[PDB]
């Protein structure tokens, strides 16, 4: 197994079901593997399929079809922690060498039951006229204006989890290196 | 994590030499060395099926490998090139019933023509807005690491001398200050949400730590500014009831 | 077509004790050796120029690696599992795996394992089949290997995918030597007397290829049923030797001849009349 | 079960004094594989002797071929000495030139 094709990107809503499809071409099949890789950590083993078809473990399922040369990875009752790259691999005969696919970057959209968007100004602890802006508690959106001015920098949306309090909040940080700047822009 | 990788990050000059160490304490016979580039994906450099033997992968140029002990597989660059700028992952699996490749944390390598573009980060902690506390009854602290090159940082929040993970959100993709430029310095932000009453306590100490990886002691620096060595840049803040 | 119709690799793993183990490998075309195996380097020795036969050097290196990894791995795993399988040092493990081209076109693959001098296992449709001679140990072995599906996939891929296209390729690559016709060298001699007043009529036939031959003692057209045929003993440079004997009296010797029938003779057989 | 080896000595060409020939010693039907085989010239071991790689028959019984170039004479007698675990003392099979 050497030729592996799978989607580049996939976007899904939290709590839904996702299916990552993988089509392969072998000159000698020895097993199909699925690996999970977070940004920017190492690849984690997810499943192994040597025969057709379905294999289950937790919220994840993995099906193989050697006859029709394809495999799919099912993600039941999706969570925020599942937002990672999913590698489809095919092992060569026999054992040692494994060929990895390009991967599927899975983007999980947070589902907020209490979305109250607001912008807050955060002043520096030490100790001048330097300050940052914080857009928080919003849902999908995605970001009402991103990097408007040349000197204004706006970061990507970050999904917070207080764990002990069980609170999910989406936030973005904004700042300008040049003296006075309003949070409105 | 049962597979160790040394170092975690490394910056080199075009022509320098380095050696990556992969240690495993699982008594695994088969060991591998991979390199991850933007998809592309994982490309095998070299692999070892035993203590003595070693074999070439997809891209074995111009890498050297050695296996002297069943627990250690060493990758070696003898003359670094900007093409070898990649994230290196080593992996191990047993001779029987494996079926599973155990990967190391990874090594982010950056080969530059001249080490004069290297810069440490500038860290500052921003105290939460009283508007957020009066509304949500929760306070959010914001860490900000600016002007660092390359993207060799490790942002960590520390509350009362102990590392915290709950309510911590560090940017997965570090921002670029100059998107037009290639040798542009990077920017990174993190968030720490705590209860209003927790921030209200003036005895509670908050500190975000940024572990930067830069120049080595062996590397020469001939500039009128501090050597951008592997250091830690911190920023702290105390709580307040008003 | 004449000559060999099957390719197979043989393995002979000799286990002296829990620390010493020696493996002997070689590739064959029926009775003709075309490959050797250097256990020191873990590489193949190509005895004939066409031993690689239509296969790329990459695929040969790929195959050599699979054998290298297996030979060491198996020897080492047998030593670790020797206690559980109630093994008594010393012992010898034999293996034969290959494929054969039959009349009609079908290429049938095979794998057979042995412990001692008796049969142990066989692979039938990519599955471990234990032989009755192996007993409970073979039943325990096949029950364990079925759990390692990937090992059976490597066995399946090499037997049913790689071997058939290799066999076809090597039969064409070496047809100049395999389909070759060598005329036999035949001579008569007298052996030890089988009783007083009796002679030993010996008919030697040497240096013939292919292996199928026909040797008989004749009194004109009459086939003497007393013709004691020997074994087709091998020679170097890929040739064969056969000896056909006959116990007869001194008077019976006159009028007798030795008829030799071979594919290289092109109809006209070798008839050697007895002379005193 | 252990199997006892079958030794067969023969020549590639008919026995002719003065003319060069090849003496073969085909040791077969034995188990285990470990065996000591030597070609003899008037009792003494021949140094330059070529031998085939180890192989076995359908019944797993091993077979080996020991051969060397020789010039036969009426005075010289040739034999094949074989020693196996199934033999109390090494078996010597004299080459009958017929
Ligand atoms: C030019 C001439 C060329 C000729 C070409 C013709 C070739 C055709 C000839 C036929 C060749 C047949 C040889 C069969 C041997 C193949 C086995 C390779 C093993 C490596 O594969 C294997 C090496 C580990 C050694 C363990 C030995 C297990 C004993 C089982 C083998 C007996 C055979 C099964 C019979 C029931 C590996 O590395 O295991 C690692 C992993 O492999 C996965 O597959 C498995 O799922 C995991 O459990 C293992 O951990
Ligand atoms: C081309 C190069 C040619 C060189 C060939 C190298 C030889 C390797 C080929 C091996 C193929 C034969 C495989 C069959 C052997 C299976 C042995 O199984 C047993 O009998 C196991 C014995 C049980 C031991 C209990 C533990
Ligand atoms: C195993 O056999 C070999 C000789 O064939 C010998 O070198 C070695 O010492 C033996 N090992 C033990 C533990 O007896
Ligand atoms: C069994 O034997 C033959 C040849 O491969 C074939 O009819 C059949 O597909 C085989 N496979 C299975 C799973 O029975
Ligand atoms: C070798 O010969 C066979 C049959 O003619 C064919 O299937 C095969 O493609 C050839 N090449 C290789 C590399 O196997
Ligand atoms: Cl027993
Ligand atoms: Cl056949
Ligand atoms: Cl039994
Ligand atoms: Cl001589
Ligand atoms: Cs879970
Ligand atoms: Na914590
Ligand atoms: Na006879």
């Amino acid at each position: 197994g050497q030729n592996i094709d799978q989607p580049t990107e996939m976007t899904a809503t939290e709590g839904a079901i996702v299916q990552i499809n993988c089509t392969y071409q072998t000159s000698g099949f020895n097993g199909l593997f699925w690996y999970q890789q977070h940004a920017g950590e190492a690849p984690t083993f997810l499943s192994y399929n040597v025969l057709d078809g379905l294999e289950e473990k937790g919220r994840f399922s993995s099906f193989l079809s050697r006859s029709k040369g394809y495999s799919y990875l099912l993600l039941k009752e999706l969570q925020m922690k599942d937002s990672a790259s999913y590698l489809c691999a095919v092992r060569n005969t026999g054992g040692f060498k494994t060929i990895f696919g390009a991967g599927t970057r899975l983007f999980v959209k947070a589902n907020i039951q209490n979305p109250d968007p607001a912008v807050y100004q955060l002043r520096d602890s030490k100790s001048s006229d330097k300050s940052v802006c914080l857009f928080t508690d919003f849902d999908s959106q995605t970001n009402v204006s991103q990097s408007k001015d040349s000197d204004v920098y706006i970061t990507d949306k970050c999904v917070l989890d207080m764990r002990s309090m069980d609170f999910k909040s989406n936030s973005a940080v904004a700042w300008s290196n040049k003296s006075d700047f309003a949070c409105a822009n | 994590a049962g597979v160790t990788q040394t170092p975690k990050f490394r910056v080199l000059k075009t022509g320098q030499s380095m050696t990556l160490l992969c240690a495993q304490d699982m008594n695994h016979e088969y060991m591998y060395w991979y390199r991850q580039d933007p998809g592309m994906g994982l490309r095998l450099i070299h692999y070892s099926v035993g203590e003595g033997t070693t074999a070439k992968g997809e891209v074995p140029d111009g890498y050297n490998v050695s296996r002297l002990k069943k627990q250690n597989f060493l990758l070696g660059l003898e003359s670094a090139a900007p093409s070898q700028t990649s994230v290196y992952f080593c992996a191990s699996s047993p001779r029987l019933a494996g079926d599973e490749q155990f990967f190391g944390p990874g090594t982010r390598l950056t080969v530059l023509e001249d080490l004069k573009n290297v810069f440490p980060p500038e860290v500052a902690v921003f105290e939460p807005s009283e508007a957020e506390i009066s509304h949500t009854q929760k306070a959010t602290l914001v860490c900000l690491a600016t002007g660092f090159y390359p993207d060799h940082v490790e942002l960590s929040w520390w509350v009362n001398g102990k590392e915290v993970h709950s309510g911590v959100c560090t940017d997965p993709q570090p921002l670029k200050e100059q998107p037009a430029l290639n040798d542009s310095r990077y920017a990174l932000s993190s968030r720490l949400r705590v209860s209003a009453t927790f921030w209200q306590n003036p005895r509670n100490h908050f500190r975000c730590q940024v572990q930067f990886y830069g120049l080595s002691e062996n590397d020469e620096w001939t500039q009128d500014r501090a050597k951008p060595v592997t250091q830690i840049v911190s920023a702290e803040a105390w709580g307040r009831a008003d | 077509f004449q000559g060999p119709t099957s390719f197979h690799v043989i393995q002979t793993s000799s286990f002296t004790n829990s620390t010493w183990a020696q493996t002997q490998g070689s590739g064959w075309l029926d009775d003709l050796q075309i490959h050797g195996w250097d256990s020191d380097s873990g590489t193949a020795i190509f005895l004939k120029p066409w031993s690689k036969g239509n296969f790329s050097d990459k695929e040969v290196a790929e195959l050599e690696e699979i054998f290298r990894v297996y030979i060491f791995g198996f020897a080492r795993e047998v030593q670790d599992f020797a206690g559980d399988f109630q093994m008594k040092y010393p012992f010898e493990i034999q293996g034969i795996a290959g494929c054969e081209l039959h009349s009609g076109g079908a290429i049938v693959s095979f794998l057979r394992g042995a412990l001692g001098g008796l049969d142990f296992l066989s692979v039938k449709n990519a599955s471990c089949v234990p032989s009755p001679e192996g007993g409970s140990r073979a039943q325990k072995f096949c029950a364990l290997i079925i759990q390692y599906q990937g090992i059976m996939e490597t066995v399946r891929a090499l037997l049913y995918e790689t071997c058939p296209r290799y066999l076809l390729g090597v039969l064409n690559a070496g047809k100049a030597d395999l389909q070759r016709q060598v005329k036999p060298e035949a001579w008569l001699s007298s052996g030890p007397s089988p009783g007083p007043g009796r002679l030993q009529l010996v008919c030697h036939v040497s240096g013939f290829y292919p292996k199928p031959v026909w040797v008989m003692w004749m009194r004109g057209e009459q086939e003497q049923q007393g013709t004691q045929l020997g074994d087709i003993l091998p020679n170097a440079n890929w040739t064969w030797y056969l000896r056909a004997t006959l116990d007869v009296a001194d008077g019976e010797a006159a009028g007798l001849s030795c008829r030799v029938k071979h594919s290289s003779l092109e109809g006209q057989d070798i008839i050697l009349y007895w002379r005193g | 079960i252990q199997r006892t080896p079958k030794i067969q000595v023969y020549s590639r060409h008919p026995a002719e004094n003065g003319k060069s020939n090849f003496l073969n010693c085909y040791v077969s039907g034995f188990h285990p594989s470990d065996i000591e085989v030597d070609l003899l010239k008037n009792g003494e071991r021949i140094e330059k002797v070529e031998h085939s790689d180890l192989s076995f028959s359908k019944d797993w019984s091993f077979y080996l071929l020991y051969y060397t170039e020789f010039t036969p004479t009426e005075k010289d007698e040739y034999a094949c000495r074989v020693n196996h675990v199934t033999l109390s003392q090494p078996k010597i099979v004299k080459w009958d030139r017929d």
